[PDB]
């Protein structure tokens, strides 16, 4: 045991942790990888998502070479506070947590050739800007970008440990998504220039696709059935004024209730989604049916022939127009 | 003598390397664990988690801390824990945890003559629990706590439940209004990550949800409104205004109930049992209104048929509603 | 205050008063030469029973809140089960489940041979 | 002469080991406690907890801190508390506590010539209090605060209320909106866990709920709606069917009021007293609606029987409602 | 610059910050003053308020006398942790914040005669016990009390820096109130007594008055309109039984809904507020109008002249009595 | 040659006095400031505040940190910031702030050969912004950030915007769902308090709310329901059920819209534009219902008068609604 204590004391003797490895001589190369243990909920109102990761970094420090009975020292993470580490941060992070229970969720391993492996467990809340013009048939690419805060590309560069597709690994049962599907992810790297210089940035885009079944059986089916029910009214005889009034009133009321309740989930974006267009057209159809009934009632006692002609014309016009609207809408929004 | 113990402890901590585990470079150190559950404050479906408070006790042997000449176990001030090696134990599925710190940090250190360390913490943790709500509110959940070592692999450290089946106590202290505890289970295994194999303990509870609150606050208003919708069948068909008012009022009250109730739950995409029940009740009241619409449509040329239809609806609607309720409650119970 | 009434093979413990402040009932037996020994415990509401090793799979404990009763059914007796039996109530924050010191209200002693 | 005070305080803390309790290895150290309750802010039935702010004072004797030649109590800067031994006192039933820290840590250290230490903190703590809501809102609760040593057993430390029943002050000044403090009680005992026996102090309050808010908030609307339904019996019937529509609308509004009421309470699985009253009122209004439905049904061919039925309901409904109110308010008060 | 370093080193040489200045010889006198930069929102539900202040303390410490090229050393605030400072706390504080962005919001200045000025920026949440009998026409005196935690009056006393009325200064644009109006403050000092001894307490009372407009356009106007609607029924002929019955029952239901929603945003006080009395009287008026209609209908087919007289008498009595009640109520409560 | 760099750095910090500002006892030190705004999160009217994330860079010169022989700018580990002097910059109107600390504290220290220090932080701050909601939702707000020195007066320090009007970047790339940033402004001035005169920097944004959401959500449904209420005037007065259904539906739907929109905003005491529009629409539909009630009241003895009243409603209601809309949109735009 005393051998390892002496080795550790010799490594830390005269070691300045303010200086990066290879300062003034070459570029420090950091190999990075991510293991996603849980891809947490996505929030549309806040335009953000939560992710739980094991973040793994690896680099080389010549000052930490040693020769001993063991090849790898798997040390207490306190040692990590006594050596240099990269200052990696997430560019689009909002408020992240480095877990500290029951101890700092960190691990440090030193190989005899001077190679350091440094791993930590993080919960990151990140910004995902969403374009909701195709809601609820939309798809998103939520990014996660990280890099050095203070070291420019002339001092620190980041690389993926293995091939970029295999460097970000998502656990099998680590999905906390409710209304989204994780289709896949893409991995890339690049350079970003800011007032203080040029920096290496590593990016991972997670591709999400919203499921539609909830909105299919919650909004689209009630709207279609309400429109069909309202157009049924054109076939009732003109003597049945209360029946046609009930048809019109109940269809208008159902459409109003659906329209009022359909915007609870979304943020208050300043544009119209696809669902908004569908509900607006259904409302227009139902209101036009009610107006047609009012017109027929107005002319019922004075010009019965005109009322019959109007009823027949609507009986033909309304289903055709609704079918054409449905065809155009679904063709536009399904093969997007 | 206090000075003798003082110098004994000073000798114990002299030359002690906190950066090294016990038996560093040799066989793995075995850590036994005990959990005393104080309460489960809340279980949240909206956030899909639960809050647990517990005394977490760890037992191990560190030969560097062995002492002689004192036939007693030294209960030390918890600040000494900052000078000792402790396991790097963490909870995988936890989201926010703290150690209580009033009046001091709720921590305990007890040393034994042969070098055994007992280390206790009082911890409150909010741990994730993914829930299948397809049978909600008649659903049954399984919520777990995963205890693991972060840095040390199985070649460095081993975990075991100290006492076997009796390692976790206090399960009868769990008082949840909306749930009852059916069973708890202890599991020990290994988990392989790209950095090696790590020991893993697992403590799971099976929660059964109590149906009484939902009968009282959700099912009953819908049932009562559906029954109220049948009063139209007993009113003569000359009262068009009254029956139309009845139908419209029932429809709007049903919509308000449905929107509020669904507004109070997480936005899951699938259909729950309560959603299917509410949609069935809506269908029944809407069908009663459409029945009146049809009767109004036909009664001017076939009044006898319309009267017969109302007379038969009076019997048919309660019967079909009873059949629907029977099928629903048989399927979900 | 909780009043415990002992009756009774099957032993019945009927409790009255403030059973909400003492949500746990426990059973103990005292041997002529030994100290009191824990047998089992039952929660009034949760119905979560706990048993000692020596009476696992043999003794059973049930609770009914209709008249506030807890039943200990003893089956497959042995000559080492001749002790005076007691029923007791445990507070919400009274500590360990196996220690007689933690139980406040004790019932009348019942003899079994 | 501040230099002599400085030298004395430096001498007291020379070779002082904070890892060891006073009289370590000897008889238990006795710790007396006092609490001044500043306020009790919020009592929550939803979370089953209450918040409390207090001045918590601990009193003990440490012979290592005895000094001579200075005839004064020594009030020291609270950071000296980090260089001394203090008891490891904690609250079992607390959920989240903190010591106030503005402008500095709200802590007080006062030494006495014989070695007596007074250690004071100002603490705001939320503490769990399980509530029995079977008689809500005519219920009475018992909320406790449990004070225990964490690491030291009864062989090392003893607790006692300093001054007996006078050790807790400021209770009589507390004003609560929904409650009134009937009584407070102080208890001292021992608690046994698997790791040994520990001293325990309990401070309990008995709270009785005020009824006025609920008279104004839930009982009166239900009573007034039930009375309103009886206005129908004094209106002459017609072929309009106005009154059945009105009755149905009133019943629906009653249901809406009831759903919000419950939308303001925790999800307990049993029936409360207010629930009993509300469903009694619902039964009454439903029976009134059914009676009008019958009268409207039979009045076309038997006007005299309908008038007799209306008049008898004019008398029967107030009498039965008064009897139900009498029974309800005698069974719960 | 070396001169000032030597001065500071000599000042701190042998200094003991565990001891107050003048320990065992005299009382320490602290002069205090508060600058409110913003008087934040008041929470009626929690009975509390938030205030942002510059808290300034000043006192003499003979151990810190110096002589040098300058007369006042304006030091970095870390020096504050090296010397003795008063342990001032707010007696009715709930959860306060000492700001730490980007650095500790503290300042320390030392005058050559040993005077110390010590200033900090604080956000204090404080308890304001409110009596709501006159709600929503109520006024409150929210207190702020502070003093020493550990030092009795024989050791530390507090004084206002200048005239007490001029030692608590509120910024002219520092108002974050939305529902209340700040009328002024009263400044005082006194002695509190506790189990640990006698302490000095400094008290400031802020005088707030609730604005009524919100409750006017939220509760009073709908109640007035409902009462007028219920009284409209008195002009319909006695044959129109279903119309007047619908009027009465609908107005009673509206009154019940308004009465219930009235305390939906209020704390659960055990007494009645003024708004409760207003709503009770409006409910009584509506219910009495419905009872009047019931009485009129009872006498319609047996004593029609009595029914006509009752209708006319109500048509005059009800509006006049409602106007008199409104005048009395508003004169009583707006002139208090 | 890390040895020589380490020697130089250790030499720099040898006699460094962190308690004294650069040029202590002399002319004020000049501090230039730059901000890169990354995002502006929730702009809340309920809390009267907004959240800002930014990179805050300070630039100054400390001659004590000059070095020679190393032709490089030295980026150091951020923890070296704890040993250097930095300005005591604070934000006056901030309520809650923090420096990001994942994976490390988001801090940068960069030294230059002549003694220039660049000190960067990544900060998220919630800042108070009192809003005038009299023209809501057609309102325009002005929200500021006030940057000041706490302890150092103008005789010790002076602020300036480094780069003139290009000292703040990233404003043009901000995306806000509900607002658009019309303009941003930079100001430099002095503020006098009782303890002296201090430098102040001000960064202000002018935000204009987008109306499309409110057109989709509130104005259009209200207009459609108001027009729907006028359909009754074209239905013959003998059709009682139809007109009563129309009026009741319109009234209840307007009430539902109003109650949905009432408490979604802070409890301001004044009347907003949307409140006036919704109250006017409610008044119109209610008056239409009252018109129908009056027509139903006098259509037996005076049918011609009822027909005339309907025809005049048919003309008066669209015209008066058009005039009301014209007045509203001319007043608020
Ligand atoms: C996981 O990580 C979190 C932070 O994310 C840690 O929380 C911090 O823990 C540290 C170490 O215990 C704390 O630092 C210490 O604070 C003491 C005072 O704490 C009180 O006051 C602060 C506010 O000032 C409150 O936030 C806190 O709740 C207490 O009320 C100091 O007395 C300590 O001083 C020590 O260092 C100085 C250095 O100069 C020495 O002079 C002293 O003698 C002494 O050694 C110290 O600064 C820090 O306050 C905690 N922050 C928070 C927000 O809680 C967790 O502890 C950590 N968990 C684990 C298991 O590692
Ligand atoms: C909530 O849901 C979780 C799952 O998400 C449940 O946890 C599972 O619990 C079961 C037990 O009920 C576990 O199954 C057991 O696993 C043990 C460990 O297996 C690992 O290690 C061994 C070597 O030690 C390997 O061979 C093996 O491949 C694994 O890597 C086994 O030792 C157990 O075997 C025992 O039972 C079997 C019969 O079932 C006998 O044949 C054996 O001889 C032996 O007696 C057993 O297989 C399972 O692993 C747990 N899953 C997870 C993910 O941890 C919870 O139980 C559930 N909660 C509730 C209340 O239901
Ligand atoms: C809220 O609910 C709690 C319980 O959940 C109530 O707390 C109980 O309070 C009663 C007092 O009213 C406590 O009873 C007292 O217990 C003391 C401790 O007993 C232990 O220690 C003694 C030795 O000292 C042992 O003999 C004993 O077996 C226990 O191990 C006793 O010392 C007290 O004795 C007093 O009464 C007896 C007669 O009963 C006299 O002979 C004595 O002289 C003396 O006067 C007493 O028995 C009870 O222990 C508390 N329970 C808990 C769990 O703490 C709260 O009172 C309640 N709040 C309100 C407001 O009602
Ligand atoms: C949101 O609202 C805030 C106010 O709360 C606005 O901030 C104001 O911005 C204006 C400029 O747009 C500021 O006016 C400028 O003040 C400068 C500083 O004045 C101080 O110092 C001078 C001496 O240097 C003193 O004389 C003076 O009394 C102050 O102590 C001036 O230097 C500026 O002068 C410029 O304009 C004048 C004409 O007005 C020219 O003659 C000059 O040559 C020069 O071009 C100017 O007066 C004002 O001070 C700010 N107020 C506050 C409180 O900071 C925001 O602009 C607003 N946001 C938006 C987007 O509109």
């Amino acid at each position: 045991t005393t051998v390892f204590t002496r080795i550790l004391d010799r490594l830390l003797d005269g070691y300045d942790n303010r200086l990066r490895p290879g300062l003034g001589e070459r570029v420090t190369e950091v190999k990075t990888d991510i293991f996603v243990t849980s891809f947490g909920p996505v929030s549309d109102h806040d335009m953000e998502y939560t992710i739980d990761v094991f973040f793994r970094q690896s680099w080389k420090d010549e000052r930490l070479k040693f020769k001993g009975p063991m090849t790898v020292l798997r040390l207490n993470n306190l040692m990590a506070s006594k050596i240099w580490t990269p200052d990696t941060f997430f560019h689009n992070g909002k408020k992240s947590v480095a877990h500290n229970m029951t101890m700092p969720n960190k691990l440090l391993r030193i190989t005899e050739d001077g190679t350091l492996l440094y791993t930590m467990r993080l919960t990151v809340r990140a910004e995902c800007p969403m374009h909701l013009e195709d809601f609820p048939m939309d798809a998103h690419a939520c990014p996660l970008k990280f890099g050095s805060y203070a070291y420019t590309r002339a001092e620190v560069v980041y690389e993926w440990t293995r091939e970029p597709a295999r460097s970000v690994v998502v656990a099998e049962d680590g999905s906390r998504l409710n209304q989204y599907d994780l289709l896949g992810q893409t991995v890339d790297s690049g350079i970003v220039q800011s007032s203080t210089g040029e920096y290496v940035v590593m990016t991972t885009h997670f591709h999400l696709k919203r499921k539609i079944g909830y909105f299919v059986i919650q909004t689209y089916l009630p709207c279609i059935m309400t429109v069909i029910l309202s157009q049924v009214s054109f076939w009732l005889n003109r003597e049945s004024v209360p029946a046609r009034t009930v048809f019109g009133v109940t269809t208008v009321l159902t459409m109003t209730t659906l329209s009022i309740s359909a915007r609870n989930s979304l943020p208050k974006v300043a544009y119209a989604t696809a669902m908004d267009w569908f509900i607006a057209v259904c409302y227009a159809f139902v209101f036009s049916a009610l107006i047609e009934f009012a017109t027929v009632n107005y002319f019922t006692k004075s010009q019965p022939a005109r009322a019959a002609k109007i009823d027949r014309l609507s009986r033909i016009a309304f289903p055709l127009l609704f079918g054409i609207f449905n065809l155009v809408y679904w063709a536009t929004y399904l093969n997007r | 003598n206090m000075s003798f113990v003082k110098e004994t402890v000073d000798k114990l901590l002299k030359g002690y390397d906190i950066r090294l585990r016990p038996d560093f470079g040799g066989p793995p150190v075995c850590v036994g664990m005990n959990i005393d559950i104080a309460s489960i404050d809340m279980v949240s479906e909206v956030n899909m988690d639960y809050t647990l408070t517990m005394y977490f006790q760890q037992y191990w042997r560190d030969k560097r801390l062995a002492y002689s000449g004192i036939p007693l176990n030294l209960t030390l001030d918890n600040r000494v824990a900052d000078q000792l090696w402790v396991p790097d134990t963490y909870f995988l599925n936890d989201k926010k945890s703290f150690v209580h710190g009033v009046t001091v940090k709720n921590r305990m250190i007890r040393l034994h003559p042969d070098g055994t360390v007992l280390y206790g913490l009082r911890i409150t943790t909010t741990a994730a629990c993914m829930m299948d709500l397809r049978r909600y509110p008649l659903d049954e959940q399984n919520c777990t706590l995963e205890i693991e070592s972060y840095g040390y692999t199985t070649d460095d450290i081993e975990f075991y439940w100290r006492g076997g089946d009796k390692a976790v106590t206090g399960v009868e202290r769990i008082e949840l209004p909306q749930f009852s505890i059916v069973e708890h289970r202890l599991v020990s295994r290994n988990v392989v990550f790209a950095t090696g194999a790590y020991p893993r303990l697992s403590l799971s509870f099976r929660l059964k949800r109590n149906i009484g609150y939902f009968i009282l606050q959700t099912y009953m208003p819908s049932i009562l409104i559906t029954i109220l919708s049948w009063v139209s069948f007993w009113i003569n068909y000359d009262a068009s205004a009254a029956r139309v008012a009845l139908g419209i009022t029932t429809v709007l009250t049903m919509t308000t109930i449905n929107t509020h109730l669904r507004e109070t739950l997480p936005k899951i995409p699938y259909v729950k049992a309560i959603d299917m029940y509410l949609m069935g009740c809506f269908v029944f009241v809407f069908l009663a209104l459409l029945e009146y619409a049809f009767v109004n449509y036909i009664f001017f040329s076939q009044p006898a048929r319309a009267a017969a239809i109302d007379r038969w609806s009076r019997i048919v609607f309660p019967f079909t509603f009873s059949l629907f309720n029977l099928v629903y409650w048989l399927y979900y119970v | 205050q909780v009043q415990l009434v002992e009756s009774g093979l099957r032993l019945s413990c009927a409790a009255s008063g403030h059973t909400f402040n003492y949500p746990i009932m426990g059973w103990f037996r005292q041997a002529p030469g030994k100290e009191r020994e824990f047998v089992g415990a039952i929660s009034w509401s949760g119905g979560s029973t706990s048993y000692a090793d020596s009476v696992k799979d043999r003794f059973t404990i049930s609770r009914d809140n209709a008249k506030n009763t807890v039943y200990l059914e003893m089956n497959n007796l042995k000559p080492e089960d001749t002790a005076v039996y007691y029923c007791a109530a445990k507070g919400r924050y009274s500590g360990g489940l196996y220690y007689p010191t933690n139980y406040d209200y004790w019932g009348q002693g019942t003899q079994v041979t």
